[PDB]
């Protein structure tokens, strides 16, 4: 029946335009016009990776049947204590490079190699924090040795591991920061999520005083908890039988949090 | 992951007439490959290392080659015509040239190995079997990355004005 | 387009002839002659690997007609964490005598036959403290064996490395230092990176108090900063069209760092 | 705007030639050319802070063409519970070294280092009794091992600190003291304030014995008050629209001491 899709809405992600979003993208394209690598930071749930996942699709590869791709904006995320062929592995792995085996040297090459003719204009690194601290060596190879932007983006501790190397932190001295939501842009949002997002049977009329009271308090302005309590809450409505979010299961999840 | 790429490699067409070791050599150049690791890719394991050295001592087998018609994407019966033909002996210890159609393509042709050809039919011009000038014998074809003797650094192209 | 011609060369790299280059490059040459290793030390971004490459290319490889090219000068940058191969590889072929799979021992016999002959007069090794610890042996050894002059160039890390061990500190004892820029040298610098790089359609006057006071808090001393910052806003300010650098947008620049 | 010109000058530092100056200066030379240790001493707001740093730009770094520099003044400032590796830290980093991981017998062994080569004749350690009191016998050491004169800087706390350990005191036992100001001193000390400092657009008349009561009161002879008092008044005054400084307007802010 009806019930059944609606999880899947709720539950299913989706990308919202918002003023954050696209202060990166402006300033992201002045990097990568001028080749200047950069760093991102900002607390953990302002929804930085997501950002630069909207960045990366508004620029597709370009295949012709028989030569190798273009493919301007690179994004990877390291795992923890990434060494340097594991650094190497991650690049040849999203331009889906057939060759999977290699010495580290073998693959120091033949990353270069990729980056070059394959025409990469920017490598984006997100929670850069976690390169084991020998790597950063490879990224400042990388940056010097094509015309390539590197952008770093993490927390507040990407900057304390940049701050133990003076080579690094030269190379990535300017950025921007991701902040969070306040006073009228946290009201403004909220709405945008209910008329885009939620999308209810009948409107839960969230912009109301005693109801952004409720919100404000449990999510202390990160867009990621915003998200999450408005989706559990309509979800915990809907399955409950009432046609929109109500003050009392708003109230119950926000109890949780 | 991706944004809708198709796995690729660093692909090169075959000239004309070379042998398969000089082949080999190009696309483990085009895409940073040694010549294990190309073995390796394959399937085949250390084989390649004998085929760029001319070993063929135990032929390439049907199945070997279509192995490696899987990495390079060339069939099996196009990779067969960089090998010699069935009972045509070839020569694995010198290494040979024409050097004067290697203006005309660069590439070392898999006829100059054959025990029956001593001149170049193109050119009617005497085969050599070492550089001209200071007498090095040739490094074996998949090793041809200059285009030039390795110890005198004269071109291969040049060394068309100093034979027959 | 015009606009188009202009900011693919702000996107590049040049170099300008300084003070600093020509003070090493007449410190290079004493070495040079009288055979002997030392080393090159000072901060990141004192645009010491540039100075070392201008030198490299004043020294052109010649040749005759029959023996071997005669390289007077090389140079190489090691990947981190170097082995005693992957050093005698890079050295190998930068002279382009390509050797096979073997051994260390024989990327050693190999390492002397490239070396003589062809006449080598001094390597250079740039970011040396990417070396093992081990494979100064290495280097000490065609040092001594060789009347080759060896320089090693790098940061403060550098000494911190060779103090570790007497027998290297004694071979490389002598020193030379890149310095930051001050004073009347900023100022001067300033003015040459007007009319020598930006080239801009309109003049910007930047050795004024009012923009000095800008590029020195922006820049400290520093030549990497002064290049970048400069490049940044002249390409910043060409797709606005303006035809100058103004204070406003050096400093909506600037504010980035 | 004019008000807002004399408000962004007024809120920042001057340096004024005194006789308390001067006579630092030419005993600190003495000092420098005899090599001796000695201490200056005084109350907390006489000025030798900035008598001190008047004294390093008067003998700035002397710049050769690839030896470090020779930088007869290192003038540094300890941090508070300041240990044996903080001092050898900001010795290092003052002469632009970067300093890298390793253990006190390095930092110390290092520190000597530097300090020889470039020439170094004075150290001048301000608020010098942050240091702990081990400390000291790395003072010592460099004060005795090279031809270093240690200026210690402080207030009277600082020798009850020193009275503690034998072995210091008799090292630093020479000292100059700054004083108070009075009488005429004072008298003509306040006139080269309206002359040089204040600045705005008629004479405020601060001489005469009806302002020089009130000024007595509020500042009791300290360089340090005479300056902030007669800030405060001019700035207050020039909001108001007056030319200068009056009675009622300087008893307005002196009640506030
Ligand atoms: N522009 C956006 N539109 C819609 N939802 C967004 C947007 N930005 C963030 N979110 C929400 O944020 C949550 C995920 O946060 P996200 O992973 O983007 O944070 P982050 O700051 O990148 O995290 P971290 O730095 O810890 O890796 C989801 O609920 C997602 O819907
Ligand atoms: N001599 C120079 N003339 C012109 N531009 C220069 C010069 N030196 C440096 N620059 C500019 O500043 C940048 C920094 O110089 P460079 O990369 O050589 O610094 P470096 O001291 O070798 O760096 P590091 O020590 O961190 O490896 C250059 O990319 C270039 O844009
Ligand atoms: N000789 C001077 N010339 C100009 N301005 C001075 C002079 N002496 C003091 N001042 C001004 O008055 C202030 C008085 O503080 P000062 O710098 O003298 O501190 P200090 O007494 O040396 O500090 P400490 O608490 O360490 O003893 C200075 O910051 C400066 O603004
Ligand atoms: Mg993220
Ligand atoms: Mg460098």
């Amino acid at each position: 029946e009806w019930l059944q899709a609606e999880i899947a809405r709720l539950k299913g992600k989706s990308i919202v335009p918002l003023q954050q979003v696209k202060t990166l993208h402006d300033w992201l394209d002045g990097k990568r016009k001028a080749r200047k690598s950069c760093r991102v930071v900002g607390e953990s749930r302002t929804g930085k990776t997501v950002a630069c996942d909207a960045y990366r699709y508004r620029h597709k590869p370009q295949q012709e049947a028989g030569r190798p791709p273009t493919v301007p904006v690179v994004y990877i995320r390291p795992h923890q204590k990434c060494g340097p062929k594991d650094l190497f592995k991650k690049i040849t792995e999203y331009l889906k490079y057939r060759v999977t085996k290699g010495t580290v040297s073998d693959f120091r090459d033949r990353t270069i190699e990729v980056l070059k003719g394959c025409g990469v204009e920017m490598l984006i690194i997100d929670e850069a924090d976690r390169l084991k601290p020998e790597t950063f060596a490879d990224v400042r190879d990388i940056a010097e040795d094509l015309g390539i932007a590197v952008v770093l983006v993490g927390t507040d501790r990407l900057d304390a591991v940049i701050k133990r190397d003076e080579q690094v932190l030269e190379r990535f001295r300017a950025h921007l920061r991701f902040g969070k939501l306040s006073g009228e842009d946290f009201k403004n949002t909220v709405e945008m999520w209910e008329q885009m997002v939620l999308k209810l049977p009948v409107s839960s009329n969230l912009k109301s005083k005693e109801m952004l009271r409720i919100l404000t308090s449990a999510t202390e302005g990160y867009i990621g908890r915003l998200d999450e309590i408005l989706r559990e809450a309509a979800i915990r409505s809907l399955s409950r039988g009432l046609k929109k979010i109500d003050k009392a299961v708003l109230q119950e999840v926000a109890k949780e949090y | 992951e991706a944004p809708d790429v198709k796995p690729w490699l660093f692909l090169i067409k075959p000239y004309e007439g070379e042998s398969l070791s000089h082949f080999l050599g190009r696309f483990r150049r085009a895409n940073h490959l040694s010549a294990s690791g190309l073995g390796t890719l394959a399937g085949i394991g250390a084989i390649v290392a004998r085929w760029e050295r001319f070993h063929f001592n135990p032929r390439p087998s049907q199945q070997e080659l279509e192995a490696i018609a899987s990495v390079v994407e060339v069939d099996a019966q196009r990779l067969a015509q960089m090998l010699p033909p069935a009972g045509v002996g070839m020569q694995h210890e010198p290494i040979r040239l024409c050097g004067a159609c290697y203006a005309e393509s660069p590439c070392h042709r898999i006829e100059w190995q054959y025990k029956s050809v001593w001149k170049c039919d193109r050119h009617q011009l005497k085969i050599l079997a070492k550089c001209p000038n200071c007498q090095a014998p040739f490094k074996m074809p998949a090793l041809w990355e200059d285009g030039c003797c390795h110890r005198c650094r004269m071109p291969f192209a040049e060394m068309a004005k100093l034979q027959k």
